[PDB]
RNA sequence: GCCGGCUAAGAUCAAGUGUAGUAUCUGUUCUUAUCAGUUUAAUAUCUGAU
């Protein structure tokens, strides 16, 4: 559950360690404010639609092979 | 007459450089000194491609013209990036290079 | 678009102060992908109060950056700095390097 | 089952830093743009070498640790805390990223 | 270490001693050979034939 989740070993995919930079970068962007109200800027949308987007994202991003 | 050190240093092992006259050097040891040396120097300045650090792990021939051809000077660090436009017009026409416009404000 | 602004002078032109504009055309990001750039010189018309649209000199990529590097106008385009000078019909590329990392979003005048 | 060492070395955009052991991983691609970093600090020297970079040069012939004149040059007074604290000399060593070779020192 | 070499550069089997743990010592062999598979970053190793 809480073991080691973020991270891979020594014989991680390149995939699978994309996957978890940009499942534990986008919970930096959800919680954080200065990369949070950058980010509204530059789309030019709400705190919750960045964040609900964001959220979405978390589903399979970075190209999934789902 | 060490066969187990023969086999533990990486004896009974050659590499084949023919860009470096198609010696026949030791194991992997002398596999990167192979890319590293007079004979090599020689054959690859004999070839005509310079001696780059990025040829260093190469031990081919088309490869190696591959290699001298896509790493030669690229469009990056171009021709100290010429743009006169000569004053002929004074209001058009800038492509005349840096012997363009020369040649045609000299007569 | 527009992502960067300046107001410099011309050792080839006059005192006359001239300014630059950065644009961009179809930088569409996430997914990061432009369509071209442009650079728009005014001449600062009515002393202050209006500008005449000179030349817009295009890029193939977004420019992000502008300001006078003695005397010229150092624009840094996507991954490379070209120092242009006063264009009739667009910035000339008095000088260019292409050594940038990954994107030139700024520039400092030493 | 893997890219050559040339058609690997080739597809990459930076072959300055390529290794001919790196080319068996299981993502060369993946490694090759690892390595290409701005300026980052490779693996040291011992990842093949069976050594340990201890065992060959055994024999090491210089002092142990010179007594730096930064503190050298009641214990003392006016002078203790104005020689070392004071007439301090500032350690010249590498910077980023001189990671140590085997020897290190006498090349 | 000495002026490329003189086999003190490596792996491995049996026994003794001893610790909480790491270990320490004695006696071997080292394929001098080829191919196929496993495996190793590559060697090595092992699995079979000759």
């Amino acid at each position: 559950q809480s073991k080691y989740i973020g991270t891979g070993h020594a014989d991680t995919t390149k995939w699978e360690w994309l996957v978890n930079q940009h499942r534990d970068s986008y919970c930096s962007y959800m919680g954080h404010f200065d990369l949070l109200n950058y980010f509204a800027i530059a789309e030019n949308e709400s705190k919750a639609r960045v964040r609900f987007n964001l959220m979405e994202k978390m589903l399979q991003p970075c190209g999934p092979p789902a | 007459i060490p066969y187990w050190l023969y086999k533990l240093h990486g004896l009974n092992i050659n590499y084949n450089c023919e860009i470096c006259g198609n010696y026949t050097y030791r194991g992997p040891k002398a596999f990167q000194r192979h890319f590293a040396e007079w004979r090599h120097a020689h054959g690859m300045r004999c070839l005509g491609i310079p001696n780059t650090a990025h040829f260093a792990n190469v031990t081919q021939i088309e490869d190696a013209v591959s290699l001298w051809a896509k790493l030669k000077l690229q469009k990056a660090s171009e021709r100290w990036q010429p743009d006169t436009e000569e004053e002929y017009e004074d209001s058009s026409g800038n492509v005349v290079n840096k012997k363009t416009y020369e040649d045609l404000k000299r007569q | 678009a527009a992502f960067s602004v300046a107001v410099c002078r011309f050792s080839n032109t006059g005192e006359d102060w001239y300014v630059l504009v950065g644009v961009a055309k179809d930088l569409i990001l996430n997914p990061r992908s432009v369509a071209g750039g442009f650079v728009y010189t005014y001449k600062l018309v009515n002393n202050g109060e209006k500008l005449e649209f000179l030349h817009k000199t295009p890029v193939e990529e977004v420019p992000a950056a502008i300001a006078p590097f003695q005397g010229r106008v150092l624009i840094g385009v996507g991954k490379l700095l070209r120092v242009y000078d006063l264009g009739k019909k667009k910035l000339l590329r008095k000088c260019e390097n292409k050594h940038i990392a990954n994107y030139i979003s700024g520039i400092q005048t030493i | 089952n893997r890219f050559t060492v040339a058609e690997l070395k080739q597809l990459v955009a930076r072959p300055d830093v390529v290794e001919m052991h790196d080319v068996t991983a299981q993502d060369p691609k993946l490694l090759v743009h690892l390595k290409a970093t701005r300026n980052s600090v490779p693996v040291p020297r011992h990842w093949c070498f069976k050594r340990k970079y201890l065992q060959g040069k055994r024999g090491i012939e210089k002092p142990p640790f010179e007594l730096p004149d930064f503190i050298k040059r009641d214990i003392d007074y006016q002078k203790l805390h104005d020689a070392f604290f004071k007439w301090q000399t500032k350690p010249k060593l590498t910077i980023h990223g001189d990671l140590y070779y085997e020897g290190k020192e006498f090349e």
